[PDB]
RNA sequence: CGGGAAACCAAAGUCUUUGGGUUCCGGGGGGAGUAUGGUUGCAAAGCUGAAACUUAAAGGAAUUGACGGAAGGGCACCACC
């Protein structure tokens, strides 16, 4: 392809590290959990190679003064198709912005997903390693992990970022007011993140763990600006 | 996290806290930890060598993160009778 | 080992290994559940006369059958 | 001691802390300071551990070094009582600098013009500085902090109990600091004395 | 009132006197000469209601600091100012006069000092 | 008042590591209680207890770690049939691979894999992960 | 902290990670606390309590205007003075 690339110029230190090739993986901004203000960081170390759907489009309204006025909400979903996904809502003037704002918005939003074995741990992670849920608003949503060949046992619009995710097979059951997709797809989305924060037994053990990109590259990510 | 033949599989092993023994996960980015100098002994003279701390969001909000740096500091020093 | 795992597991491997539906490893329960259609739409006839030529088409074969 | 030895006490200091009354400390406890508390006097008011309140000061000091780019430490003080005295912590370790109206937006929002992305963030009232101390734990950054006996430990850790109901007990903490950080990885040796005089920390304020 | 000078205007004096007081005087006739000099201006109006208000500032400036103007000159004059110090106000005079228990404060804290006892009576709240 | 003394002390556990906790005092303890403590103990989700000896019916103090996610009671102790052993731990555990249900056999107190293997069956106790 | 749709709630917390004891009532809205039998009552009435039919929303909460012979509000001879 061939377009011209823009300028991105970074305002974050992570981002220099980032477009310096100094950091390389989200991997490491997730062990860090530093936060990511720049979309392009997510777009040059992931997003390469990760599609994003749009789940709605539905439109809402407030009262003028002289009467009314009435906005397009995009509903955006972003992931590779392995271990990373993103969930975006916007509202905005005009479809197109809505729509590009809510992938900005995916994409800060990207979050680990762990994903495990249903048991017998051959061939690599086909599922979850626990059963995690979430819940938004009163909607909630919990995956249950699966066997082989199970697959995503979702709703459609749930099954479409589970797959986004990269989750093979996984087991669900929603409950509270499904029909208001906005909720359930949150809800969901919070269950999926919710894998790292399980701890199980493989992870009972620590860690000299790191130093922090940022600190190692300090110098590196103050530049020679001001 | 291994895979059939002893391999390591998913994609990152997640720092834990220094006081509660919980994940720090992953967007959690109220929580931070503390990295405390070395010191060449005798005293002064920054010596690297970090003596180092995590704490969690939740300690940190439940308005913690600064006695448990102390259980850290002094049962590994510096720091005495705290 | 369980007299009803062993006795009935192994009689479906081999059942299905007969037909080439599955292989050996598979031939282990572990990958039947991680197994797909295809395998199976494989092995039927119509197929099969279009793969060592005599038929040159999955159509062919099916009114050659 | 821990860190060997000359780094324990010294009268000096104990009689530069007790002069500026620090420890004087405040009629409200709070339950998450009551370690600090030495005594109670009679007639109301409590006694903080100078000791205490030494060695946590040391250990401050210690987090300041360490950090790399000194310049990404910040020193903050909305409270007149610690305005100049950050800006001389500011002047003699690297250390850059908050005072005044903190603004927020600061640590979230890059497009800002006080925009800054410190390593460690000091602060002298945790009430007072509540927007910093807020805006520091949306972004994963540590907190050395000034407290009384009834200030807000939710989101600092390391506390140096103070007074900073005021005086120079603000002026003495902060001017012990930069003396502290200068000695460590710095460049006076010798832990020994000032040729600076506290003072200098020290709130101005009015005239006629 | 009916003439409240907007922010294109006001701005535009803050502006100039930022980096230009020591240029700038006490009389409109002369900043409106010299505005000309010092600025790009599109109209004769403007640039006079924009003269005009900024000596309206310089004249105030020029008997009491205003609230949002800062000039080299002003921050000089602040300096030195801020230096005073006497005889120096504590002394405090011989001897402190303690309220006691500040006195069993020094007493039970290993520590000499000056004296003098006053301190008795409880205590209402409110 | 008071029908059981396990599901006490279970829950003030789990609010101990919900808060934050890393010790708690029990009361009133019992055997069943030791017993279940025990289970827990030599699977790691819990360090080491104590009883002290009030001369009543007992206080215990747990020193927990924090591998506990949660620590549920089970009532009533329904009977279990060796193949409703199957069905529980699907019902109430995170993966097929971990975490155990308790219950009470005629041959001890026990983690259902401990179960498995006696290959003995019972009355269910309670669980954790 | 945590709960809840929110308003709110240290209990309305410890509820999908759904299991401390026990008791009661509800399953769209109207027909209806109505008909009918029983019961209690001197009486007035009370308790128990349907259907036929009717109908696609009834309802809750928050958000925002519009609007008020609600409160502080203003502004204009298209308003008064």
């Amino acid at each position: 392809g061939k377009a011209g690339d823009k300028e991105w110029l970074p305002v974050t230190k992570l981002g220099r590290l980032v477009k310096d090739m100094k950091i390389k993986s989200l991997e490491e901004i997730y062990l860090f959990s530093l936060p990511i203000k720049e979309s392009e960081i997510i777009d040059f170390f992931l997003g390469a190679a990760l599609k994003d759907k749009v789940l709605k489009i539905m439109p809402v309204q407030k009262q003028t003064q002289a009467g009314q006025r009435t906005r397009f909400k995009a509903f955006v979903a972003i992931g590779d198709y392995n271990g990373h996904v993103g969930l975006g809502m916007k509202c905005s003037k005009e479809v197109a912005t809505a729509i590009r704002g809510a992938i900005i918005l995916a994409k800060l939003s990207i979050v680990p997903v762990r994903r495990g074995y249903w048991g017998n741990k051959i061939g690599k992670p086909h599922t979850v390693r626990c059963k995690v849920t979430g819940r938004c608003g009163s909607v909630l949503v919990r995956l249950i992990p699966a066997p082989r060949g199970t697959g995503i046992i979702s709703a459609p619009v749930p099954k479409k970022l589970l797959l986004m995710a990269g989750i093979d097979d996984c087991y669900t059951s929603a409950g509270g007011c499904t029909a208001t997709l906005g909720n359930f797809a949150k809800a969901t989305f919070d269950a999926i993140s919710k894998t790292y924060s399980y701890l199980t037994p493989d992870l009972w053990k620590e860690t000299v763990f790191t130093k922090s990109p940022y600190q190692e590259f300090t110098d590196h990510l103050v530049k020679t600006h001001t | 996290m291994q895979s059939n033949a002893g391999e390591f599989v998913d994609l990152y092993v997640p720092r834990k806290c220094s006081a509660s023994n919980r994940i720090i996960g992953a967007k959690d980015h109220a929580s931070i930890p503390m990295n405390v100098a070395e010191v060449d002994k005798v005293t002064g003279r920054f010596n690297g060598q970090s003596k180092t701390y995590a704490i969690c969001g939740a300690i940190r909000r439940m308005g913690e993160s600064d006695d448990s740096i102390l259980r850290l500091a002094k049962s590994h020093g510096i720091v005495s009778q705290n | 080992k369980d007299p009803r795992r062993l006795f009935e597991g192994n009689a479906l491997l081999r059942r299905l290994v007969r037909i080439g539906v599955l292989d050996e490893g598979k031939m282990k329960l572990d990958y039947i559940l991680g197994l797909k259609i295809e395998d199976f739409l494989e092995r039927r006839l119509q197929t099969q006369v279009f793969k060592l030529g005599l038929a040159k088409s999955i159509h062919h074969a099916r009114v050659l059958i | 001691s821990g860190a060997l030895d000359v780094l324990q006490m010294k009268e000096e200091d104990v009689l530069k802390f007790l002069a500026a009354g620090t420890h004087l400390g405040g009629t409200n406890l709070d339950f998450q300071m009551e370690q600090y508390i030495y005594k109670r006097k009679s007639d109301g008011i409590y006694i903080i551990n100078l000791k205490r309140t030494w060695e946590k000061l040391l250990l401050a000091a210690r987090a300041i070094v360490a950090i790399e780019n000194p310049a990404d430490v910040s020193v903050i003080s909305s409270r007149n009582t610690g305005q100049r005295a950050v800006l001389k912590f500011a002047a003699a370790t690297g250390a850059t600098p908050i005072a005044g109206r903190f603004t927020p937006g600061t640590f979230t929002n890059q497009i800002q013009a006080a925009f800054r992305e410190p390593r460690l963030l000091v602060v002298t009232d945790p009430r007072a500085d509540h927007q910093p101390l807020t805006e520091a734990s949306y972004v994963n950054l540590p907190t050395i902090a000034l407290c009384n006996t009834d200030s807000p430990l939710r989101y600092v850790d390391i506390a140096i109990p103070c007074n900073n109901k005021g005086a120079h007990s603000v002026g003495l903490m902060w001017w012990m600091l930069a003396r502290e950080v200068l000695r460590m990885r710095g460049t006076i040796s010798r832990e020994h004395p000032w040729e600076v005089m506290p003072d200098l920390y020290f709130y101005r304020d009015p005239e006629e | 009132m009916g003439r409240v000078r907007t922010k294109t205007v006001k701005k535009a004096a803050r502006v100039i006197i930022e980096k230009y007081y020591t240029r700038l005087g006490n009389d409109f006739h002369t900043n409106k000469r010299v505005c000309e000099e010092i600025a790009i201006i599109p109209s004769k109006k403007l640039r006079n209601k924009i003269a005009g208000y900024v000596t309206h500032l310089m004249k105030r400036i020029q008997r009491g600091p205003v609230r949002g103007i800062s000039i080299k000159l002003q921050e000089e004059e602040r300096e030195r100012r801020d230096n005073y110090v006497p005889e120096v106000s504590a002394l405090d005079q011989e001897i402190i006069e303690v309220d006691p228990d500040t006195k069993e404060m020094l007493k039970l804290l290993d520590f000499g000092s000056l004296s003098n006892l006053q301190v008795t009576q409880p205590t209402v709240g409110m | 008042v008071r029908m059981n003394v396990l599901a006490d002390a279970l829950k003030s556990i789990n609010n101990a590591e919900k808060r934050g906790k890393r010790q708690v005092l029990i009361r009133p303890c019992s055997k069943v209680i030791v017993r279940f403590l025990t289970v827990m103990m030599k699977h790691g989700y819990i360090g080491e207890f104590e009883i002290i000896d009030d001369h009543r019916a007992g206080k215990i103090v747990v020193n927990l770690t924090g591998r506990l996610n949660k620590c549920g009671v089970i009532s009533p102790r329904f009977d279990v049939q060796l193949k409703d052993l199957e069905k529980w731990q699907n019902n109430l555990l995170p993966s097929r691979q971990f975490g155990f249900i308790v219950l009470t056999t005629s041959a001890g107190i026990m983690d259902h894999e401990e179960a498995r293997r006696k290959h003995t069956g019972g009355k269910i106790l309670g669980f954790f992960f």
